[PDB]
RNA sequence: GACUCGUUCAUACUACAGUGGAUACACCAGAUCCCAUCAGAACUCUGAAGUUAAGCACUGUAAGGCUUGGCUAGUACUGAGGUGGGAGACCGCUCGGGAACACCAGGUGAUGAGUCAG
RNA sequence: GGAGACAUAGCCAGGUGGGGAGUUUGACUGGGGCGGUACAUCUGUUAAAUAUUAACGCAGAUGUCCAAAGACAAGCUCAAAGAGAACAGAAAUCUCUUGUAGACUAAAAGGGGAAAAGCUUGUUUGAUUUCUAUUUUCAGAACAAGUAGAAAACGUGAAAGCGUGGCCUAUCGAUCCUUUAUAUUUGCAAAAUGACGUAAAUUACUUACUACUGUGCAUAUAGAGGUGUCUGAAAAGUUACCACAGGGAUAACUGGCUUGUGGCUGCCAAGCGCUCCUAGCGACGUAGCUUUUUGAUCCUUCGAUGUCGGCUCUUCCUAUCAUUGGGACGCAGAAGUCUCAAAGUGUCGGAUUGUUCACCCGCUAAUAGGGAACGUGAGCUGGGUUUAGACCGUCGUGAGACAGGUUAG
RNA sequence: ACAAUGUGAUUUCUGCCCAGUGCUUUGAAUGUCAACUUGAUGAAAUUCAAUCAAGCGCAGGUAAACGGCGGGAGUAACUAUG
RNA sequence: AUACUGACGUGCAAAUCGUUCAUUUCAAUCACGUUUAGGGGCGAAAGACUAAUCGAAAAGCCUAUUAGCUGGUUAUUUUCGAAAGAUCUCUCAGGAUCGCUGGAGUUGAUUAAUAUAAUUUUACCAGGUAGAGAUAAUGAUUAGAGGACAGGGCCUUGACCUAUUCUCAAACUCCCAAUAGGUAAAAAGGGCGAAAUAACUCAAUUUGUAUUUCACUCAUAUUAAAUAAAAUAACUCCAAGUGGGCCAUUUUUGGUAAGCAGAACUGGCGAUGAGGGAUGCUCCUAACGCUUGGAUAAGGUGCCUAAAUAUUCGCUCAUGAGAUCCCAUAAAAGGUGUUGGUUCAUAUGAACUAGCCCUGAAAAUGGAUGGCGCUAAAGCGGAUUACCGAUACCAAGCCAUAAAAAGAA
RNA sequence: UCUUAACCCACUCGUCUUGAAACACGGACCAAGGAGUCUAGCAAAUGUGCAAGUGUAUAUGAUUCUUUAAACAUUUUACGCAUAAUUAAUGUAAUAUGUCCAUUGUAGAUUUGUGCCCCACUUUGCAUACAAUACCGGUAAGCAAAUGCUUUAUUGAGUACGAG
RNA sequence: GAUGUUAGGAGGGCAAAUCCGCCGAAUUUAAGCAUAUAAUUAAGCGGAAGAAAAGAAAAUAACUAUGAUUCCUUUAGUAACG
RNA sequence: GGGUAAUUGGCGCAGUUGGUUAGCGCGCGGGUCUCAUAAUCCCGAGGUCGUGAGUUCGAUCCUCACAUUACCCA
């Protein structure tokens, strides 16, 4: 039975109410679907900083310790 | 729409290069009376009550979509190749 | 009632007039590194990569680079929220912005002038200027240049 | 003077003229081989006998076009206000923003990299 | 007596089976049914210069076609127009000049395209396998259609490159089930099925060691068979013999808005009116009024506003028919036409029809027009329309249908 | 006679059509068409074939069975009609 | 049991009464006994009848059957408080799921701050609607002028060109606003350097990339532009109700129009009183704890009716004046009514013009500027004051709520 | 307090409804009765006990036997849920022995210090948010004779000192 | 095989909560409904007892094996059916 | 979808592993009073694709169209 079939009226007085929200600005995200080649290489690399950097660390806490 | 009966193409299984196939019709035949479907229908269908299922009745579109069965000369491993629904199928037929 | 991919598209992704033809050859070198700013402003010449019509005449951050696409991150007005959309395209719809630009040349122009000042030890309000309301002033006006007015009668 | 790569992509175009060819471009000479055809026209190859006639460069024209600027015009139009006007159609005022074609005047290019020749 | 291993009966099995049973018999819908699909979609437009966005709005399209109309490279430039060349004419082919697209691009319509995306030619099959990040609609689910990549293997080009279907925007399908593919992946519930295989070993219930081990059924993964009421019930009619839950979310009745339609009044003045615009008229045109018509509408009433007409009875109106008083005239009188004040007073007998209406006949002074919930059913009447019975036709296989008639109610 | 219908005294008449749907009659020449049976294959389950049921189909019969029962042009001393 | 559609119709009766009428030796009537029972009986057939019960009797049970539908659905105060959109739905009176709402909690702010904002700014974009155009393209489309191909006799009709011309388009576009929209404005960062790391990159173990580690150092005593009862914020959970809506300005599509149908933006109304608009769901004012005084808004100030029979300059007589947004009708056309203008001519004749006024102006219960009334207006148009006038505003009290100070003799 | 007055104001409540004082419906009156419950299973919230466990089930035992049909008690692997996941499945199953240490970041609460209290440095680095790596089950892909292997992809309601 | 008022005895009916045989629905659920569902329920009809029925392995397991029947606690909202 | 049968010259039909027909018709010439008639031309993708063999329209296989019956978890 004949009945009005839109409006958009209202429905943006309704969305200020809580205002129109923004999304949350993380300053990292996930890297998962990016370059392939390029991710794999910083892999890599973020292994062989760590594994210098941790290197370090030990040799200064068992040269401490003796 | 006419496909040529053979065709050089990249093999999926027990194959890695490009290599020629022989080029078919898939189709369906004879469902096999065996088969659990079947036997779990007729189980149902066994004694009264008549009709006991959906019969798929309505019918709509005039086409089936068009399957080519593809089989490597090289190794005797089959693959499916499926593409847009046709009226008139050819195989192998004038250029 | 259809509302496909290029629907109501006819006079925003046409061409204006004397600009039909391929994509400049230039256009392809401009330089784009991760997190510059980036208009995307469709084009026609070029069929792969055109982006849906609500990205034109919108700019975001570069995020993703391939072998000719390029991803930008563009807001998106979805109801009662703004939601961050992925959009790839290719490099002939992409276009290296200018908003960002403006922000950088203040910056290396303070850095400048900050620098002078500060050893010099004068004080200075390097912050924008933003127009203030106008000044007093004195104004010679020769009396025999002033022209005297009246409205016009109809005709 | 000239060239090779380009850039802006008509102030760079087009149409009709004139003016210019050290070196350079070019037209132009030829067909054995590579090559290409219906056709050495093109293309390809091999030349260097001729020539500014053209291409090309440069300039001209109450040129067309294109391009700046004025002027069209505070006109057309318009955001906000109004227990404004008008029977209605529509039209003012207050706070604001503000065009276009035509027309008229100017303009007809600029330039990055590399190279050769007095 | 007769019939007799046939009957019959018992159980299976096919047919027949509205005799009887159970059940269904879309939705949208400017009432419903009929028509249509606006139900899945795509273009342009409506849409109001981001995005958004409606009506059974408008102009349309979709359920395909394609081994090339796909892929890549190369070469070439088209439509058309002019001027030419036996047959040769407007068309035939050939040539030159002019030719930014006026062509062609599978198909709607809009975009895009000239050393091409077009046309011609060469070589080909990437219209491939596997996997992401995602866009569109959107819940930021699904399918579908894409965009950008990655791991493979290739195709083309000298090479950069480009190629993961069609220049871009449309061309479509869940679960169960079936079907056929894939695998050195698995199962069939206490066990086994290649094979006593390969070595040994002794005479046996011997020891080591082996990716590959019956039929059938099942899984896992991947397609395909279809649901167009297109996010997917297997579904025909009828009731004026009917019931019930509701609905003024919704028709048939008034009133209400509007007044297309009807009715009534204007304004213009080309003409008509013997000559003469206007005595009387008045086209071509144009402005209003009215709600006595018919519509459009669906605001009010469906836990009931008694649904036509006649009879009777009263009052109101005036857009006057008569009567009274006037004015104008194409007015001699007479007869009369138009017109102004006028609603005081009046406005009939019948034939025929259920009739509003209509048509006659006759009287007449004239037989004006209307209103009041279409005035008037606890005033009547009940002829009509609108219950159950019935008839005839057409229509329907039927039950039954009929803004067709007719009769008892 | 029993059963089942239609019509409805008398009188006078009871035309056309078996295509459609019904109803109905023949059959081992005959297409299909079930269980069983019977053979073949297989280790077996299975899987295949083959046989004279009726029925329908094939060939007829039937309207006091249901029912049904056309359209255009042109043509006569006037015109008209046909 | 026919007719009176007679009596009665809260009856004499849940079918009676009066009068009229059909029936009487047969298909006749009655009594009693007897037979047949509920999807059954029986029927000279009306779906009739089967104990006031029949298109499926009566009784009890399955059974408190079932109902997307109707009605109802119970003390107070206090706090916050909706929706009538959206997607899918054998879906349009429903449901699901989003949206919008409350409670609970944590995190964060609590440092006039950074986060942040229905805002502007300065930068920077993106646009193709109003508009504008036809001699810019496409489609329309009216005229002539000047020229060098077709029919007839230098000439005629042309076609055809060339420069022009009149008017045009939601689905035309050279060009093109306003409004609306986006991005920009620095410390988890940015600078300029060094050094590291990688299987990536590149010719390049240093050619880059990117990360990482060190350095040096960028505004901040107003805060890398303003402004901000800007953190009353984030975010999570659990759940509600709702998913029929409607009206005004402005933009707007269909329709002759409509208190009509359909949209766009915003505000309302709904759910909202109070003061004004006489009267009223939506108009104006203004949003409401309880009070006291003050001063106003919107609107008024002849009386009804609280304020002025105020002041000041005009206009207006109507034998159907006129009088307040929405809002409750009036036009084309006339006027030797009066009032101003404006243009012409020789203190007049002409021609126009717009104020009020008049004509045009007809409807039904009686009758409505809100009523009485009003003409030196209480009318119409101004201007000037003064005043009266709300649940709004200011001051003060009192209440609760919310937060804040702040407290273990 | 009640009672009339008087000025001014003041429409039938309930109700479904876009819109009710309605020519919408229900209500003659009065009194009493008269409508979101109970169980099952699940969830979050919050309270409470215990805590890698937890619940003492059914049942037994007691000088427990009006109340008591409750309370009390339970000799050093019963069962539920938890404690580990994942795949259709035979099944397989969490860094890894260089170390009782406890994967890496960026923000980030709390702390230490310096130059009894605001600062600004430093210092430790929770919760949590965002990532990143490892590794486990399935699947790819590459290899393949094996306690199957792999630097690579993926996928899971997975894991990285518990929380029920 | 009959027959017997032969001699001694027995069964019939009432009562149903629990209990045992049959026979057997539908409302309902699925937002419709046809298979399923309601439910081996209700109604119908037969038969017992102070309890009845069941019971002394043609059982389960696949273990280091258990060991008539019934019931409780449980497995388990699981294997499974649809 | 099963199973069966039918499609061969203008028309209508036979035939199947050592074959392209017969009749009607058409064309044309010959012939008895006019025709019946004889003779010769006409004139064959044997529905389609592929295979099996000395040899195939024929047989095996493939497929469409027409026909008749029956199935319809499709």
């Amino acid at each position: 039975a004949k009945s009005k079939n839109h409006t958009n009226h209202n429905q943006n007085r309704k969305a200020h109410k809580n205002g129109i929200k923004k999304p949350k600005k993380h300053k990292f995200m996930s890297r998962k679907g990016l370059d392939p080649n390029f991710f794999r290489n910083q892999k890599y690399c973020l292994k062989g900083i760590q594994k210098k950097k941790k290197e370090l660390k030990l040799k200064a806490k068992q040269e401490k310790n003796n | 729409v006419n496909v040529p009966k053979t065709r050089k193409t990249y093999c999926s299984n027990k194959c890695k290069k490009h290599t020629m196939h022989k080029v078919s019709q898939y189709k369906k035949g004879k469902e096999r009376l065996s088969s659990l479907g079947r036997r779990r229908y007729d189980m149902k269908q066994k004694g009264f009550g008549g009709q006991t299922k959906p019969v798929f009745k309505k019918k709509a579109k005039t086409t089936k979509k068009i399957v080519l069965k593809l089989e490597c000369t090289k190794c005797k491993k089959k693959r499916f190749q499926t593409m847009k629904r046709c009226k008139t199928f050819e195989m192998g037929a004038d250029k | 009632k259809s509302r496909g991919k290029r629907s109501g598209t006819r006079y925003k992704f046409s061409k204006k007039f004397r600009k039909h033809g391929e994509c400049t050859a230039n256009k392809y070198l401009e330089k784009l590194n991760y997190g510059d700013y980036v208009d995307i402003v469709c084009d026609s010449t070029q069929q792969k990569g055109m982006p849906f019509n609500y990205y034109h005449g919108k700019t975001g951050k570069i995020f993703h680079i391939t072998k000719r696409g390029v991803g930008v991150l563009v807001n998106k007005r979805v109801k009662h929220r703004i939601e961050q959309k992925k959009v790839c395209v290719r490099i002939e719809h992409v276009r290296k912005s200018r908003c960002n630009e403006d922000f950088l040349l203040r910056k290396i122009k303070n850095a400048e002038l900050i620098k002078e000042a500060k050893l010099k030890n004068e004080h200075i309000n390097i912050k924008r200027k933003t127009e203030g309301p106008k000044p007093a002033a004195m104004i010679k006006v020769p009396p025999s240049k002033i022209i005297t007015i009246e409205p016009l009668p109809f005709y």
